[PDB]
RNA sequence: AGGUCUCGUAGACCGUGCACCAUGAGCACGAAUCCU
RNA sequence: CAGAUACCGUCGUAGUUCCGACCAUAAACGAUGCCGACCGGCGAUGCGGCGGCGUUAUUCCCAUGACCCGCCGGGCAGCUUCCGGGAAACCAAAGUCUUUGGGUUCCGGGGGGAGUAUGGUUGCAAAGCUGAAACUUAAAGGAAUUUGGCGAAGGGCACCACC
């Protein structure tokens, strides 16, 4: 996790950082968050650091490539915001994706269809999706979350602090985790630029997406 | 009012070593911790620990590890002989094979063993293991 | 373990977290045993050492076990100095 | 796919108790009651008393 | 266990003392009241002379009546 | 009280959901697929179904609902979420950006960029509700 | 056994408040512990309003409340329909109930 | 029977044993 | 009488690449599979029930009973388990109990009393348990004294396969429940107590899901 | 010069006590385990 | 009202108010003794002090009153919690407790008899403190789940209920 003269940016990932607005947090703070945020700027916003975050995509990408089988990483999003960013990143890695209603019976109830236990659990927000992680906690998982500056930090082992209340900044981070996955699996260069495009992983609302369907072809 | 110092300073380390912290600030810097956590580095339970001195009663800094369970104080200052000293460690000590009980003597502050290798006896001062 | 002989008179030995230093029991289920990738020197690419870290159920409970990975990576050597 | 095997009358005391055992499925109302479910009612003669059988 | 003094026990003495006197075992065992109010004056056995006979009567659970002397 | 029961919902569902073209919004002519595709023991049932099956089918026609995947319908997500456009929306020339995040940008491992504009920073930080 | 974190009352470093009376009845109430409702009324509801507008000699002139405040006690709070109770577990919610209009 | 009440009828009866006893010496 | 496993550690189990539970409580896999230890521990585990209970519950139509049953079992040099299962019937009743102690059963230390000479005989250090009000005290005794307490834990540290133990106990142990689980408490913990035996930093094994993670996605889809 | 400003209209929180209302003879109840 | 020297309504002596001489009793209850050390968070609140953008006592300055953003120490308290404890209700103390010992004062051994008799003691009086025994009883009690019954409350239903 940036221990080699490679594995930093560039100059174009803080570019991306500063176009999705990923540096704007809540005004509350947590009792764990000092050493992740920088300082306190005026009108009660928080300002991050990005090397921190950037060295937490590292150790969760070196966590997801550590095991070898690509279907036992359950990655899970119950709020609409990133629902459709899980289905392309498992689309694009081979994972396990659950969108929408966790159904309390997956990881601990034996005689149900849907009986998953897996190496990995990913998930975006320990605030709204509290329920996943008190039920994994019976197996023995680790837990790979996106953290806010308000959201809770339990039954954590790498905390990614994030703004997970845009949906483009969200799309753009599971992007990136994704571009991290393949680069240390050896699917994708490492130098050459494989953007096919960042806008597979943007949520909108339907409104917007009858503008974009008048607006365009 | 502060009473006994040693009883306040190895009841505060316990409670750090409970919680799970790993570096305590220890109120006072009265010379019977100083002996008391000498013995602890050279029975092996903690590793090693800092001292600041001013012109008052300084601080106590102690790195511990997982390797202490409980450590605890005998009040008031009980006088123990040799031949009553396997009562002590009857009633106290949860095991044979383990756990040390320091004293105060004329020859120093050390654990039993010592004292019964040197045959003299002294008055108590407290207990880990 | 040993006697006066020399056997191991245990049938196992349980594990230690390696940043907790506190032993966990044969029905803590929350404590894990997570495992993490190294990178190649040049190219930035899998090769297959791994760096097994284990955490005990109290602090993931308590949830400041991320801290304690962190802290164990940076001794490790995967974590910038800087940081 | 379901039976039932029920049991009443004087077992090991002077009280009447009844006991059933049930496992599967089966139904009680409507006409789909007549040509699927065969009772039968027995009389058992024992010592102390008279013993019931019902089976469905 | 609350006085942890090095030269405090005569108080425990006091207070173990009065503690025991409220007792009641120990209030029947240490004093002529309770010796005294016993018929057979501590003794195990008692020799008598009866008088006249009296039928007394069970309690209500269960329904009798005893045969019992007067001596 | 004129409700449904769960079986006939169900079975409804069950229908309308793997059986979609040869159906319609004409009740005898759905209740005649009726017949053909499903063995019913009863008639009463049978109008229950072929009933609910054009509710249903006036239910798909002014939009999707949340009980059944239809084939005609599916692949209409997967497109909608897999378009490209020309602009990504954050390869932009302009970026807007506040003083403390430019002194945050000084210490990272940049001097200056070239696509950096500051604001003024604000007069009153006003910002959270009076609530008491 | 204790029913809740207070005793009814706002009284936690006092010991002794100044009581009251009731409204409904005449009964002696400490002013912590009394229920208490401040409603703001109109002389006239909304079926007499027009009658003082057009028969009136003023155009426009805007009508006076009624201001009054009640102290209740616990029993005719309850008894009037005040306060009712509710579930062990919701009970501790301090939060006025919600006035849609 | 409430404490109260079997209090009152001891103080009355302690009063009355009070009379016979300054009347009956 | 064939065995299908619905978990995928039950299918590393059944392709024989388990040797011992030893590994499974190293790891602190959780255990759902009651024929998994009844594949380990064969002729060596017996069980004997601990109490037939009574419990009634008041409705409408007069009261309604529902029994539920302790039973303990237990190999004899090592593990040991308690489990409780209440239903109707007495059957399924203990039934599902020795079922559910087949689920819970944990290992145990014995060490020794003062010198170091053969095989154990006693717990190596004072260890307590405690639920409910029930105190449960287990203290090492010499060799050849035997197991001293109230008879039902002296019985279930008979089978413990501990040949020596001083116990005390405080409060109400007229509940069989409440006792049995305090004591289980207290056999439970002897792994929860850090000695000078172990005082390495212990060396990390792969886990056994990851070594035939390759043969379970072989195998199943 | 135009000559009804626009957008949907919970637009019901009028009220407070409420007549007198007591008692029930005891006998009449049982607790559990596994294959050939 | 069957009875009402009770619930209700009208009068109403002492008292309710102040001065002075008295008794020293409460659900005098946080039903939780005093001092001191330690172990999580958050948001407001009252005092005194400290730092800093801006607004106002009308446009410049100074520190002040009023603010906003934060901090310190004391105090009344609030929300969540697999720190921990307990029989539980619950408690950031009712925690640091079989792994039992910081210092210290008072106080209780099943339930009645009984806070009773007598003895002492203070008071104008009422009474206050100290304070038993004989004898009788296998229960008296605390927390909580399930049907019960409310002249308790909220949604409905019934010509075996009403209009
Ligand atoms: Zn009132």
């Amino acid at each position: 996790s940036g221990a080699l003269d490679v594995l930093q940016m560039k100059e174009e990932d803080v570019l991306k950082f500063l176009a999705a607005g990923t540096h704007l947090g809540g005004t509350n703070l947590d009792f764990q968050m000092e050493q992740y945020i920088y300082k306190r700027k005026s009108d009660g916003i928080y300002i991050i650091n990005l090397k921190r975050t950037w060295e937490k995509l590292l150790l969760a990408a070196r966590a997801i490539v550590a095991i070898e089988n690509p279907a036992d990483v359950s990655v899970i999003s119950s709020r609409n915001t990133g629902q459709r960013a899980v289905l392309k990143f498992a689309a694009a890695t081979g994972a396990t994706p659950i969108a929408g209603r966790f159904t309390p019976g997956t990881f601990t109830n034996q005689i149900q269809t849907a009986f998953r236990e897996p190496r990995l659990l990913v998930v975006t927000d320990p605030r709204a999706d509290h329920q996943p992680l008190t039920e994994a906690s019976y197996v023995n998982l680790p837990t790979i979350a996106l953290c806010n500056t308000d959201s809770p930090l339990r039954y954590v082992d790498i905390a990614i602090p994030c703004n997970n209340k845009g949906a483009h900044s969200v799309g753009l981070m599971w992007w990136m985790l994704a571009r991290e996955v393949l680069r240390m699996r050896g699917t994708i260069s490492r130098e050459h630029p494989w953007e096919v495009m960042p806008d597979l992983y943007f949520y909108r609302d339907p409104e917007e997406i009858e503008k974009e369907e008048q607006a365009a072809a | 009012v502060r009473m006994n110092v040693l009883a306040d300073a190895l009841k505060s380390i316990n409670n750090a070593e409970k919680r799970g912290k790993r570096q305590v600030l220890i109120r006072p810097c009265s010379k019977v911790i100083v002996r008391f956590l000498t013995v602890m580095m050279k029975h092996g339970y903690i590793g090693e620990f800092e001292i600041i001195d001013d012109h008052r009663a300084g601080k106590i800094v102690v790195n511990l590890t997982g390797r202490l369970n409980k450590c605890g104080v005998i009040s008031p200052r009980f006088d123990v002989q040799l031949k009553d000293l396997e009562k002590w460690q009857n009633n106290l000590l949860p095991s044979r094979q383990f756990g040390f009980i320091v004293l105060t003597t004329s020859a120093g502050i050390m654990d039993h063993e010592e004292a019964r290798r040197k045959h003299t006896g002294g008055k108590i001062l407290g207990f880990f293991f | 373990m040993q006697n006066d002989a020399g056997e191991f008179v245990d049938l196992y030995v349980p594990r230690k977290c390696s940043a907790s230093n506190r032993i966990i029991g044969a029905k803590d289920h929350a404590s894990i045993q997570m495992n993490v990738a190294e990178v190649d020197k040049v190219t930035g690419r899998f090769n297959g050492q791994f760096k097994t870290y284990a955490i005990c159920g109290a602090i993931r409970r308590m949830g400041e076990s991320d801290d304690s990975i962190l802290r164990l990576a940076k001794a490790d050597g995967i974590v910038s100095k800087n940081f | 796919k379901g039976c039932e095997v029920v049991v009443s009358g004087k077992l090991r005391g002077q009280r009447a108790k009844s006991m059933k055992f049930v496992d599967g499925l089966m139904i009680h109302s409507g006409d789909p009651v007549n040509y699927y479910v065969d009772t039968a009612v027995r009389h058992v003669l024992l010592r102390q008393g008279v013993l019931g059988i019902k089976v469905k | 266990g609350k006085c942890r003094g090095l030269r405090t026990a005569r108080k425990l003495r006091s207070h173990r003392r009065d503690q025991k006197w409220h007792d009641k075992q120990y209030k029947k065992a240490h004093l002529g009241t309770a010796l005294k109010a016993n018929p057979f004056g501590g003794a195990s056995h008692a020799k008598g002379i009866v008088l006249e006979k009296v039928g007394v009567e069970a309690k209500q659970p269960n329904s009798a009546i005893r045969k019992c002397v007067r001596v | 009280g004129r409700v449904r029961t769960k079986t006939v919902k169900k079975a409804a569902r069950v229908i309308i959901e793997k059986y979609y073209t040869r159906l319609g919004n004409d009740f005898h002519t759905n209740k005649r697929v009726c017949e053909e595709i499903a063995i019913i023991p009863s008639k009463k049932l049978r109008n229950k179904i072929a009933g609910y099956v054009t509710h249903l089918m006036k239910r798909i026609q002014r939009g999707p609902v949340r009980g059944i995947s239809i084939k005609l319908q599916e692949e209409e997500r997967e497109r909608r979420d897999n378009y490209v456009p020309e602009v990504s929306a954050l390869d932009q020339e302009i970026i807007e950006v506040d003083p403390d995040t430019k002194e945050m940008l000084k210490l990272l491992d940049f001097g200056s960029l070239s696509n950096l504009q500051v604001t003024q920073p604000t007069v009153g930080m006003n910002f959270k509700t009076p609530r008491g | 056994t204790k029913k809740r974190r207070n005793n009814g009352r706002a009284k936690k470093g006092r010991g002794h408040v100044q009581p009251i009376r009731c409204t409904n009845c005449a009964r002696c109430v400490p002013k912590d512990k009394a229920i208490k409702k401040f409603v703001i009324r109109n002389i006239v509801e909304a079926a007499a309003v027009r009658d003082i507008s057009e028969a009136s000699v003023f155009d426009a002139y805007v009508l006076p409340k009624l201001y009054v405040k009640l102290h209740y006690c616990v029993s005719c709070a309850i008894h009037s329909k005040v306060v009712r109770n509710r579930s062990r577990e919701a009970r501790k919610d301090r939060t006025p109930p919600p006035r849609f209009r | 029977m409430r404490a109260k009440w079997r209090k009152k009828r001891m103080r009355r009866l302690k009063r009355k044993r009070r009379k016979m006893r300054q009347r009956s010496k | 009488k064939e065995w299908l496993p619905v978990t995928k550690l039950g299918r590393l189990v059944k392709d024989m690449k388990i040797k011992s539970l030893e590994e499974i409580y190293l790891f602190s896999l959780p255990i759902k599979e009651s024929e998994i230890i009844d594949f380990f521990l064969g002729a060596s585990l017996k069980d004997e029930v601990l109490k037939i209970m009574p419990v009634q519950k008041q409705t409408r139509a007069g009261q309604r009973t529902r029994f539920k049953a302790f039973v303990a079992i237990g190999d004899y040099n090592g593990h040991v388990g308690l489990g409780v299962k209440c239903s109707k019937e007495v059957a399924t009743a203990i039934r599902g109990a020795i079922i559910l102690a087949k689920l819970s059963i944990v290992p145990v230390r014995r060490g020794y009393w003062g010198n170091k000479i053969g095989k154990p005989h006693t717990v190596p250090c004072k260890v307590t348990g405690r639920c409910g009000s029930v105190l449960v005290r287990l203290i090492p005794a010499p060799r050849g004294t035997g197991i001293v307490s109230a008879p039902v834990p002296k019985k279930l540290l008979m089978m413990a396969g501990i040949d020596d133990c001083y116990t005390s106990a405080r409060g109400c142990t007229a509940t069989l429940g409440n006792f049995a689980k305090a004591t289980f408490d207290a056999i439970s913990k002897t792994y929860s107590y850090l000695t000078p035996d172990l005082w390495k930093e212990t060396v990390f094994t792969k886990s056994p899901y990851q070594e035939f993670t390759d043969h379970l996605v072989k195998t199943h889809t």
